[PDB]
């Protein structure tokens, strides 16, 4: 609530609870944070550029299709990955705002 | 008399380079394939009869 920013309202609140009696040793309280934000993007984005400089050139390919691999399957491969960053771009700012269906129906106006 | 020889000619051949083909990776790959198509997934048909 203080933060709004930082989270997507779309998804509703966001979080799972959990509530054990055991913390890890030596230690009165802890947890664990886990999760996934649409920042995380910039992975795949990174290592596609980096792929791409390798493999618009073939340059370190001959040690892959070395044990028998082919280049389409890297083609398959990148595209599923710039997917998956289209895929959080899709979610990246997407709209919480409400929508609906209507009835092409009037009246007899007197007002 | 005509004294003997005096006459040589070099072992020479001179150097040249042929069919040396410019096969660097730099310009080494063409092919692309789309990173998927647009697709709506965010709207309900709300079709409540």
């Amino acid at each position: 609530n203080k933060n709004s920013s930082y989270f997507v309202e779309w998804i509703p609140n966001n979080v799972k609870t959990a509530v054990c009696d055991i913390p890890p040793r030596g230690l009165k309280m802890s947890a664990t944070f886990i999760g996934n934000s649409t920042a995380i993007q910039e992975l795949f984005k990174r290592i596609s550029e980096q792929f791409t400089a390798m493999f618009r050139r073939k340059a370190f390919l001959h040690w892959y299709t070395g044990e028998g691999m082919d280049e389409m399957e890297f083609t398959e491969a990148e595209s599923n990955m710039n997917d998956l960053v289209s895929e959080y771009q899709q979610y990246q700012d997407a709209t919480a705002d409400e929508q609906g269906e209507f009835e092409e129906e009037g009246e007899e106006d007197e007002a | 008399h005509v004294p003997g020889g005096g006459s040589v000619q070099i072992v020479y051949k001179p150097v040249d380079l042929s069919k040396v083909t410019s096969k660097c990776g730099s310009l080494g790959n063409i092919h692309h394939k789309p990173g998927g198509g647009q697709v709506e997934v965010k709207s309900e048909k709300l079709d409540f009869k």
